[PDB]
C-alpha cells in the first residue's frame, strides 16, 4: 500500500534520526551505550512487501 | 494488460563493517536457512542476530 | 556506490588518526613498540569495489 | 536527555607560601565556621584573615 509505506517509511526515517538524537544528546552521559533499531517490510510473500 | 512476475536481484549488498560478533554478512548466491517455533523452514539474508 | 566507499574511507581515516595518536601519546614510554594499521577493499565482485 | 546536577569537587589545592602571620590553609577535608552579618551559620575555605 503505497501511501501506507510512504507514511510508515517517513516514520521509520524519523525513528532512525531519533535514535541518532538520543545518542548525540547523551554523548556526554558517562559510560553511556549507544543504540540502534532494525527495519523490515511487511513482506507478505506477495511480490516483495506491503509496507 | 496485467503484470505478472516475481523477480529479485541477488547482487551482493554494499558491505559495511559493524564490529558486533552477531552481525553476519552474506556474499554470492542464496540465503541461509532459519526455522521457527512451529517447525517452519525459511531462507533469509537478514544478518543481525541475538 | 561511492557513498559507501567514502563513509568507509572516513572510518579508515579516523582509525588511522586514532592509531597515530596513540603512537604519539605513549611516545616517551619505554619498551613501547609502535603500532600500524592496514587497509583493504572487500572483493569488489562488480564494477564497484565496495570501499 | 535531562540535565540535572552541579557538583564542586574537593580534590587538593596546592598550598603556597605568602608569609603573613594570619594566612592559613586547611590541609585535608576541614572548613571554617562563620556567622553572617547577624548570625546565619556559614562555613568557608578562604585562607586569609586579619
Amino acid at each position: 500500500m503505497s501511501f501506507s509505506q510512504a507514511v510508515s517509511g517517513l516514520n521509520a526515517a524519523a525513528t532512525n534520526l531519533d535514535v541518532i538524537g538520543n545518542n548525540i544528546a547523551n554523548s556526554a552521559t558517562y559510560g553511556f551505550k549507544s543504540g540502534t533499531a532494525s527495519f523490515a517490510d511487511m513482506f507478505a510473500g506477495s511480490k516483495v512487501g506491503l509496507g | 494488460v496485467k503484470v505478472a512476475g516475481i523477480t529479485q536481484d541477488f547482487t551482493d549488498g554494499t558491505t559495511t563493517n559493524t564490529g558486533r560478533g552477531l552481525d553476519v554478512a552474506i556474499s554470492q548466491n542464496g540465503f541461509f536457512r532459519l526455522v521457527d517455533s512451529n517447525g517452519s523452514v525459511f531462507y533469509s539474508r537478514n544478518g543481525q542476530f541475538k
